[PDB]
């Protein structure tokens, strides 16, 4: 429970990693490791060619400091790093533990690869199942589609070809459209509001190809999302796995999700405009 | 609540592909005649009912005589303050009432009028202060001024007036600036506690239940009346009998999820007064190790069918209890 | 709002028991209770001797329960990972893969959902692949 | 065009300048236009006169007297114009006359040392500091002085409280306890008050005489009489209860620092805190605070006053003497020149710190100007002021309004001592004292709510952080001219009537006239009445005084469309609004963002870019225009002539528009044709709908530039060289590249083009238009190590920066809205043929939802169609004050002459009724809207009256059943940032420490998914989902390589293995002596890996 | 293959600490600026935890090293812990 | 939507073992190729613009409206595995 040999970390969990001109940006890791063994190696050689008592108890202290700093700063003084940069060194704690960790940077994942944002309007042409999509994103956000799909066709000999051909907007056909149109046919999105308060900020869709800017949404899931339309914005990801395509399509889908999970009431009820129409065609 | 009831109905008879087809029918012929009927608001819209002047002039008269009531010491500030109170606010309904007779009587296409009926928009507090008077405005301590607004929005504010409902518009952006980010603290909280429940499960041989209660217990000092129906339905409604019961004729066998229909059934028996309460399942009383079974947990989902084995319902119980803190 | 997530935490917040009349461990300790419905199962009833473990259901608030979890990773994720991670090493913490919490940190499969294992495998074969798979069946089944 | 004004009020004085509250506080605190020999002291002379004069009487070399004589600076290095393209701090160095005296024989005069550059403030207010610019708002805090405030806990008693400035300094706490105590702790040890007292020279006798004749509780003070009689050992006891171990002979060591100068506040004489002082308590104080150095003893002029009064409070009543916390006479602002000061007063007593210590280890004394005084403390802390403080915030030059705005902004936080973002809801709310003084509704809605705050219009800051508002003096029934700025706490005594009474010119018209006694709405008879409100407008804020109809809006809707004004974007043909309210030259004319003439004469050259004028005088004077200039935020300031060559003009007269002036007029935003009807979805809850008329032509248009920058930089591999030559590939695109290395003015850019060619070791390594959007390149400025003036950041030899301009048009993404809130989105354009249009072929414009309308309170905007209605038919313009506006029968008369302008135009075509019209009139009859038995002539015009009129659908080409409400309202485009901006990638730079993918410049990055939506996701059975969105799509960087490996090759994604992340977590288990290894069924270790922890 | 169902966490033993790790390290040389390859034995040499080109690089995140102290040392977690693991 | 989603929700206990099924469907008709389907003669789906709809423009349609048949059996152990799961990636 005391220990004797020390594990020394794999080199890529601790990388010193070139940033610009010759200088590393460096864990602090290896900064502790590299006192560790330089105190070590001192210790070594110190038993090795002679014991003045005094000397050798002191740099004792010295080592289970730094062993100490390496197992976790802060808790016995701050060892910090090269002198005229105050802040302290980063240790397998402060790794594992905190607001920013090993355990703490996994259960949310802040970043995805296929997302992006616009501001939403009302789509009312479309059906429930559906949302509006402006073609731009569209054409990026499903770019490996884009590409596989084309060269299913001879637009393009191979991928390379196609990427440097939609690299730019001033080469783009209809063929290139008709292709986008062939790759979504049943491809789902999943749109999000960024306060996700319960299940229902998560709804899937499908894609309709549209000209503008802003992503064009049903009305009447304006209030399954609690989100208005004076502008605010809603992000939209695409899951790329069949079977996630599967899990979108069946329990995700905006069509299937009509009642709340909260109680029996229907989420998906004629809202504000439908009801006063309906009201005035049937009044006496 | 008419087409809430249809919508729900078509889902329950119909199904899923049923009920979206429906809606995108009857929204899309909503939005056409609401085009083209024509709803437009002007000023001369939000019409100011006139009886309600005379209903003023007593008020004011009352207060005459409760101002020489305070002035001859009969009355201390407290109980003043409570009577100028309760004149108030029995006026403000007294003008309300008088305003929605006028709108039946006179008016019956008015667009304001027409958006308080159905459920498009507004409230009846909302249709007085744009027609009749949004009276009593509370104190930043608290409190309730004693001088009201006797002005509507149809009418002109005085400077004092629009400065003193600037104090209740700060109060009411700083309690939703805070209240928001508790609620997701909650909601946090929740989660955390309640991520261990998903529905895995055979039926676990519980011979326990709970009682649900069909009569309030207090609702005067020593009183029994059936719970208003919202709250039957929030506590029977998709849940599964503890052991069979027949009241009205009817044998409501054991393990026969509660539908709505059958709420309803229990809810006029317990009028005509056969039973007070209703044995069910309940994860309270569970035996599973990690989770509930699927006959203790019960019939609720986004369907309306038995809810399928396998799915985390203590992540989407944390969410339903967090999301209207926010508004709350 | 209904009830059936109002229970579900009001049962998730009483699962917790402290035993009073000692068993085979220390008395005056309070965790998960149907670790002593096993226990006394196992005490009275599927093993020898009536020892009963008398205990006392006990109510703490949502924080508290939270904390107090028989597996670690949670634990860890959720308040300070150094108490934790070392009350799990003194003892050889056989943290079972059960919650959703854990499995998200572990990214594999999270027992939800579709991940349940009542439904995580189902072989899917189509009809004329089964009378040929049929056919191989039966003739394997010789003479 | 005529402009019809409705309001009956005379305004007895104009709105004072909008932003004197920065320019005449800096020029206080800046001394330079008078001479050196001027009374003026405060400021930053009264730093010098304060700290500076460093005496040394017996120290080693003794007699050191270092004395202040004068100040100077006269000579920014640089003009404005050049500290905004090079990026410079627009500053004038600093030059004191000091003078060294010893003992011994020596006048050692130095007339000029330079000591650190201060900033300079420009005309309209600003500072420039490091290429932008930026203002420093004013800050409110407690008003030093004395307060008596409540104890917390006990009811019956409470403290008083003395609080000087700067922190770092006195803060007396005075307390009873009932025991007979009187209890005064100093900074963190309480002490018996009574000690002190005696040190000030206090014998009982004439203590009881003229202090516990009228109260009881003198007990509390004279039970203490066994050390009441020690003049002077009380000084060595009271130093004894301090703990700095020294030796008690140091008789003004503690005891005398709170003497004159050093810590007590020099709070500015008979008000900072002598107001607080001498009307709170006693008649007057005399000198700046509590001292006695004449003869060794102590004098006091106010503890026994504060005593006194505290316990004739706590026995009897002189009054409800409980100072409010949050009372606007009791709080005080700090404007940028007491900011500026106190950070000046910092530095330099860092830098007498210095000197003390250079002349503690000087030898010799030839060495006034060198061996003393350095400038780089005082430097520092005010470039760190200047720079990083919290007040000296980024200038918001989206339009004129919004600087004026946010020149005149107050802000309850600010360094973080006083008050910050976690807690302050106690203080957030208005008071009853903010009335005239601080607007109610200008708090911008979010975390920031209540905290900040803006200043009312007619509003002033007399000396001391005192908000003043004006007030008409009235005697007897007559209402005199005289106007008086008061005070809140002069105000509290007096009854002040309000501007709305009925007036017969000199005389009050009423019987019962509404008033304030003390902020509470009573009614008297003019006969009592003292002071009246000088207008309506001084209640609210300027960016609040810009709503046309107010008293028909709700507070809240109030609130954001004043927010949403300030965000509007100018136009390039913008027009001021129909329905104005008045202030609209005072805002251009106070922002100076017009030309104007300064006297009368006659225009001799306009071009288009500058104006030569020859005055009256002969002299002939030159204007340049900043032709199209970037703002901070990205949009233009252009001035465009508005005179003709050879025209004569007048004083103060107008010359060339603003960046968002029609002509002398506030104009941001348009006025359209608005239907308030339901059109089929596309005004759903609150988005819009919009002909393509306004983009036909171009009538919501605006100009955005996008300063692109990059550097050439000295590497230890070696310098980058910014050529016109691409290592590589691109030579055909390189065309655009016309001179070394930047692209040429005046070419169109799309993005991903080269535009300039930077090389690195040779790597290509070139800055190009980032995916989105490009427009036309304006200027490129290059600064390279030949420095004329500028400077550099060490080791980059060279800088080049880049303007793209581009013309937006208004298009779906884009959001509108009025001046009352109803905020909106374009969501539809429609063409012009399929829009409603009136009887005539004219179509409307824009389509408003009207459930916007009952859901808030917003019935302004209507009054405001109504009379846009009016104006478009009568061809003119209308201004309405605030609270004094056009009452209803009024502008229903303007609408009835409207419509008889409007059908006698019908008329004359030779045209009546049309068919479709009969039919809606008589569904309208059916509806009551209109009186029966008359003909359609009267029945339409009373339709009209109602502001409704007849509109055909267009698509249909049938009338819409019942009458619609149309007219002319004034809507503007917001602030449109990169808020729209789509970003929306696909696969772009990854993290370095995590593999989590980051852009940003180079792609968008990714989005956030946070924990919500994992809780979201997994509420649904999305399991696998949430695995790929985690690990695959997230983290796992040969989990991503190969899913878009297979992507490409069309396959499914396989399996991520025991994912990276857990690895990445067994693996740090590892490090530490822990042991974590997976287990099967039965305990047998699982392996997690294939066969790499085996060794060898 | 098998599925995981428990984790178990426990302490680490010296001949555990030794089977676990592939070689010592013993300078304090990770990289020179000049040889951007592993410098020595140090805490990135290439022969003690994998080879940097292309097994992968994983070994270089799974195959760990050790350090072989003269004089024993205690975890601090156990010694600095609120119940102190050795004082209690 | 999708056809007779009530329908699916129909022959199935659990809508999480229909989404497994379904998706495991659409994983052998791309590893195999689209010949390896049951619904071949005539109803077949039917692209709008072409017959596209013959050879695979979205996998998980095809596998649905391949449940709505009687062609398609399920099971929670209905064939050895080790034998199918090995034959099943190798070609
Ligand atoms: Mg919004
Ligand atoms: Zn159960």
């Amino acid at each position: 429970m005391i220990l004797e040999a020390v594990p020394v970390l794999p080199p890529d969990l601790r990388p010193m990693v070139q940033v610009d001109g010759g200088r590393f940006a460096t864990s602090d890791l290896n900064d502790l490791y590299r006192r560790l063994i330089n105190r070590n190696n001192r210790l070594k050689k110190l038993l090795a060619q002679g014991a003045p008592e005094i000397i050798i108890r002191n740099e004792k202290r010295m080592l289970q400091e730094a062993v100490d700093a390496l197992l976790d700063n802060g808790r016995r003084g701050a060892p910090v790093t090269n002198p005229g940069s105050d802040r302290p060194l980063r240790s397998l704690t402060d790794i594992l533990s905190g607001k920013q960790g090993r355990f703490r940077q996994n259960l949310l994942g802040k970043r995805v690869d296929y997302s992006g944002r616009s501001v939403i309007v009302v789509g009312p042409q479309l059906k429930l199942h559906q949302c509006g999509l402006p073609k731009r994103m569209a054409l990026e956000l499903f770019k490996p589609f884009l590409l596989k799909k084309m060269e299913e066709k001879g637009i393009a000999p191979n991928v390379k070809a196609a990427r440097r051909m939609l690299e730019r907007q001033r080469d783009i056909k209809d063929e290139v459209w008709d292709a986008l149109e062939e790759v979504i046919h049943g491809k789902v999105v999943l749109l999000n509001r960024a306060p996700t308060l319960h299940r229902l900020g998560i709804q899937a869709f499908q894609p309709v190809l549209v000209e503008g800017q802003s992503i064009q949404l049903h009305p009447l899931v304006c209030e399954a999302f609690n989100a208005d339309f004076d502008g605010d914005q809603m992000a939209v990801h695409v899951p790329l796995s069949s079977f996630a395509q599967a899990e979108a399509r069946i329990q995700m889908l905006s069509a299937h999700n009509l009642l709340s999970p909260a109680s029996g009431e229907p989420l998906a009820k004629p809202s504000r405009d439908i009801i006063l129409g309906l009201y005035y065609i049937t009044q006496v | 609540n008419s087409l809430k009831d249809l919508v729900y109905q078509a889902f329950l008879r119909l199904g899923m592909e049923k009920t979206a087809r429906l809606l995108d029918a009857l929204k899309y012929y909503g939005f056409t005649f609401s085009t083209t009927s024509g709803i437009t608001i002007g000023i001369d819209d939000a019409v100011i009912p006139e009886e309600k002047k005379q209903y003023l002039e007593e008020a004011d008269r009352k207060l005459l005589q409760i101002e020489q009531a305070y002035e001859m010491g009969f009355l201390t500030d407290r109980e003043r303050y409570d009577q100028i109170l309760q004149l108030w606010t029995e006026t403000t309904e007294k003008v309300t009432q008088a305003v929605f007779k006028n709108f039946e009587e006179n008016y019956p296409f008015n667009p304001l009028y027409v958006m308080a009926q159905s459920g498009a928009r507004g409230n009846p507090q909302q249709i007085r202060q744009l027609c009749g008077l949004r009276g009593l405005m509370q104190k930043p301590s608290g409190e309730t001024f004693e001088v009201p607004v006797r002005s509507s929005f149809r009418e002109g504010l005085t400077v004092l007036e629009y400065f003193i409902s600037s104090h209740g518009a700060r109060k009411g952006g700083a309690d939703t600036a805070l209240r928001t980010a508790d609620s997701g603290y909650l909601t946090r909280k929740l989660v955390d506690v309640t991520h261990e429940i998903v529905v895995r499960e055979a039926d676990c041989g519980t011979t326990n239940y709970i009682s649900v209660p069909l009569f309030q217990p207090d609702e005067v000092t020593r009183s029994l009346r059936l719970r208003k129906r919202a709250d039957i339905e929030a506590g029977l409604y998709g849940r599964v009998l503890a052991r069979e019961v027949e009241v009205l004729g009817v044998r409501l066998e054991e393990g026969r999820y509660l539908s709505m229909d059958d709420v309803h059934l229990l809810i006029k028996a317990a009028e005509a007064g056969e039973i007070q309460e209703v044995p069910v399942r309940s994860p309270l009383t569970c035996q599973t190790r990690y989770g509930v079974c699927q006959k203790c947990y019960g019939y609720d989902l986004s369907m309306a069918r038995p809810v399928s084995i396998g799915e985390a319902v203590g992540i989407v119980a944390a969410q339903s209890i967090g999301e209207p803190g926010t508004q709350l | 709002l209904h009830d059936k997530h109002i229970e579900i935490v009001v049962r998730q917040m009483m699962k917790y028991v402290e035993v009073t009349d000692p068993g085979d461990s220390r008395l005056l300790e309070g965790q998960v209770l149907e670790k002593w419905d096993v226990e006394a199962l196992n005490e009275r009833l599927i093993a020898e001797g009536k020892t009963p473990v008398a205990w006392k259901p006990l109510l703490m608030g949502v924080t508290k329960s939270a904390l107090s979890t028989k597996s670690w990773l949670s634990a860890a994720s959720f308040q300070n990972t150094t108490h934790v991670l070392t009350e799990a090493a003194i003892a050889g913490k056989k943290d079972e893969l059960i919650g959703l919490k854990e499995n998200v940190i572990l990214g594999r499969l999270i027992p939800a959902g579709t991940g349940s294992d009542f439904v995580r495998f189902t072989q899917v074969v189509d009809q004329k692949t089964l009378k040929a798979i049929e056919e191989a069946r039966k003739e394997a089944v010789e003479a | 065009m005529e402009i019809k004004r409705f309001g009956r009020i005379r305004e007895v004085i104009p709105l004072p300048p909008l932003t004197e509250i920065q320019v005449e506080s800096y020029r206080r605190a800046l001394q330079a236009d008078v001479p050196p020999e001027k009374r003026e002291n405060v400021g930053i002379q009264a730093a010098f006169r304060e700290t500076f004069p460093i005496e040394e009487e017996d120290k080693g070399k003794g007699g050191l007297v270092l004395d202040f004589l004068e100040y100077r600076l006269g000579e920014p290095p640089f003009p404005q114009d050049e500290c905004r393209e090079k990026d410079l701090t627009y500053q004038a160095p600093l030059y004191a006359r000091l003078q060294l005296i010893h003992k011994d024989t020596g006048l050692i005069k130095e007339d000029e040392v330079f000591l650190g550059h201060i900033p300079l403030m420009t005309e309209d207010g600003s500072f420039i500091i490091n290429g932008a610019d930026r203002v420093i708002v004013s800050q409110i805090h407690r008003s030093p002085g004395v307060y008596f405030t409540p104890d917390p806990a006990r009811p019956g008693r409470y403290i008083a409280s003395i609080i000087p400035l700067p922190k770092r300094g006195p803060w007396i706490d005075l307390e009873v306890e009932p025991n007979g105590v009187v209890s005064m702790k100093v900074n963190k040890r309480k002490f018996p008050l009574v000690l002190l007292l005696r040190v000030l020279g206090y014998d009982q006798e004439t203590l009881a005489r003229e202090l516990g004749a009228y109260g009881e509780l003198v007990q509390g003070l004279m039970d203490e009489s066994v050390f009441a009689m020690r003049p002077e050992e009380a000084l060595i006891r009271l130093f004894t209860l301090l703990r700095p171990g020294d030796p008690p002979k140091r008789d003004k060591a503690v005891a005398y620092v709170y003497g004159l100068i050093a810590d007590p506040r020099r709070y500015d004489l008979g008000e900072a805190g002598r107001y607080k002082a001498e009307e709170k308590l006693g008649i007057r104080l005399s000198g700046r605070t509590l001292a006695r150095f004449e003869d060794g003893e102590f004098k006091d002029e106010v503890f026994l006053p504060t005593l006194r009064y505290l316990f004739a409070l706590t026995a009897g009543v002189p009054g409800h003497e409980v100072d409010d916390i949050d009372h606007l006479g009791n709080r005080r602002i700090r404007t940028v020149g007491e900011l500026m000061t106190d950070q000046f007063r910092v530095g330099l007593a860092r830098l007498a710190r210095g000197v003390r210590e250079r002349m503690l280890m000087g030898s010799e004394d030839s060495l006034t100007p060198a061996k003393l005084v350095n400038s780089r403390p005082l430097e520092a802390a005010i470039r760190e002021f200047f720079s990083r403080s919290q007040l000296s915030q980024f200038k918001d030059e989206t339009n004129p309004l919004s600087s004026l705005r946010h020149k005149r902004r107050i802000s309850a936080l600010g360094p973080g001592g006083l008050t910050r973002e976690r807690a302050g809801f106690d203080v957030r709310d208005v008071h009853r004292t903010h009335y005239g003084r601080i607007c109610p509704v200008e708090t911008p809605e979010g975390a920031n709510i209540g905290l900040i705050t803006s200043l009312a219009a007619y509003a002033r800051v007399d000396e001391l952080g005192f908000i003043r508002t004006p007030y008409r003096r009235v005697v007897g029934g007559v209402v005199t001219d005289e106007v008086v700025y008061m005070t809140a706490t002069e105000e509290d005594r007096y009854t002040i009537a309000q501007a709305n009474t009925p007036l017969e010119g000199n005389r009050i018209a009423a019987e019962r006239v509404v008033a304030r006694r003390k902020g509470e709405p009573v009614i008297v008879s003019p006969e009592e009445v003292e002071f009246m409100d000088v207008s309506p407008k001084q209640v609210f804020s300027v960016n609040t005084n810009l709503i046309p109809f107010l008293e028909h809006d709700d507070a809240n809707r109030a609130l954001m469309g004043s927010n949403m004004q300030t965000q509007a974007v100018p136009l390039i043909r913008a027009q001021a609004p129909v329905v104005m309210t008045g202030l609209e030259e005072r805002v251009v004319r106070d922002s100076l963002a017009a030309l104007y003439a300064e006297e009368d004469g006659e225009v001799a050259k306009v071009d288009g870019n500058r104006i030569v004028v020859r005055y009256e005088d002969g002299r002939l004077v030159e204007y340049p225009l900043r032709r199209f200039y970037r703002s901070n935020q990205g949009t233009a300031l252009d001035q465009r002539p508005r005179v003709v060559v050879g025209q004569r003009v007048r004083k103060g007269d107008l010359l060339a528009d603003g960046p968002a002036s029609e002509n002398g007029f506030l104009a941001l935003g348009q006025n359209v044709l608005v239907a308030i009807m339901p059109f089929d979805g596309y005004n759903f809850e609150d988005a819009i709908v919009i002909s393509e008329e306004l983009l036909k032509r171009d009538f919501y248009t605006s100009i955005h530039i996008e300063r692109y920058e990059i550097e050439a930089r000295d590497t230890k591999l070696g310098p980058e060289r910014i050529t016109r030559d691409i290592p590589h590939l691109s030579e055909a695109a390189l065309r655009d590249l016309d001179e070394e290395g930047v692209v040429r003015i005046g070419a169109e850019v799309k993005p991903g083009d080269i535009l300039v060619g930077r090389t690195s070791f040779v790597k290509d390594t070139s800055l190009r238009v980032p995916p989105g959007e490009g427009g036309i390149v304006v200027r490129t400025v290059r600064l390279r190590r030949g420095d004329p003036g500028v400077e550099l950041k060490p080791g980059v030899r060279e800088v080049v920066r880049v303007y793209v301009a581009q013309k937006r048009k208004l298009q779906v993404g884009d959001k509108l809205a009025n001046r009352h809130g109803n905020k909106g989105v374009v969501a539809k354009i429609l063409p012009v043929e399929d829009m409603p249009h009136l009887p005539d072929g004219t179509p409307v414009d824009v389509i408003l939802n009207p459930l916007g309308v009952p859901s808030r309170m917003n019935l302004g905007q209507i009054l405001e169609t109504h009379l846009g209605l009016a104006g478009y038919f009568l061809g003119q313009r209308y201004i309405s004050p605030i609270f004094d506006g056009a009452k209803e029968p009024e502008i229903k008369e303007l609408l009835a002459q409207a419509f008889e302008v409007y059908f006698g135009k019908r008329k004359g075509e030779g045209f009546g009724v049309d068919k479709r019209e009969v039919e809606v009139l008589r569904r309208a009859e059916k509806l009551g809207l209109v009186t029966p038995g008359k003909t359609p002539e009267e029945q339409l015009k009373e339709l009209f009256l109602q502001g409704k009129v007849v509109l055909y659908d267009g698509r249909t080409g049938e009338p819409i059943e019942g009458p619609i409400v149309v007219g002319q309202m004034f809507i503007m485009k917001l602030y449109h940032m990169v808020e729209d901006k789509m970003h929306a990638r696909s696969t772009g730079p990854y993290s370095l420490i995590t593999q989590q993918p980051l852009g940003g410049k180079a792609q968008f990055g990714g989005q956030r998914f946070g924990e919500m939506e994992v809780w979201a996701l997994e509420a649904y059975g999305a399991a696998h989902t949430l695995q790929e969105m985690l690990t695959l799509k997230s983290d796992d960087i040969e989990g991503r390589n190969a899913a878009y490996e297979a992507i490409i090759k069309g396959e499914d994604v396989p399996e991520p293995s025991v994912p990276e992340s857990f690895r990445v977590l067994v693996k740090e288990l590892q490090a530490l002596a822990l042991d974590v290894q997976t287990l099967d069924e039965k305990d047998n270790p699982v392996d997690i890996f294939e066969g790499l922890a085996s060794k060898r | 293959k098998k599925e995981v169902r428990k984790v178990r966490i426990a302490l680490a033993s010296p001949e555990k600490i030794r089977s676990w790790s592939y070689g010592e390290v013993e300078k304090p040389e990770t990289i020179n600026y000049r040889t951007l390859k592993p410098e020595r034995d140090g805490l990135f040499d290439e022969r003690i935890f994998g080879p940097i080109k292309d097994t992968k690089s994983i070994v270089r995140r799974y195959r760990m090293g050790h350090i072989e102290l003269a004089t024993p040392a205690a975890h601090i977690w156990f010694v600095k812990d609120v119940p102190s693991k050795i004082g209690t | 939507a999708e056809p007779g989603i009530d329908k699916l929700f129909g022959m199935v206990d659990s809508k999480y073992r229909l989404t497994v099924v379904v998706a495991k469907r659409a994983q052998q008709l791309l590893r195999h190729g689209f010949k390896n389907t049951v619904l071949e003669p005539e109803e077949r789906p039917k692209m709008q613009t072409l017959e596209g709809l013959f050879d695979d423009p979205n996998a998980v349609t095809w596998a649905m409206k391949e449940l709505l048949t009687g062609r398609l059996v399920f099971g929670e152990n209905l064939v050895p595995e080790d034998r199918l799961q090995k034959e099943m990636e190798r070609l």
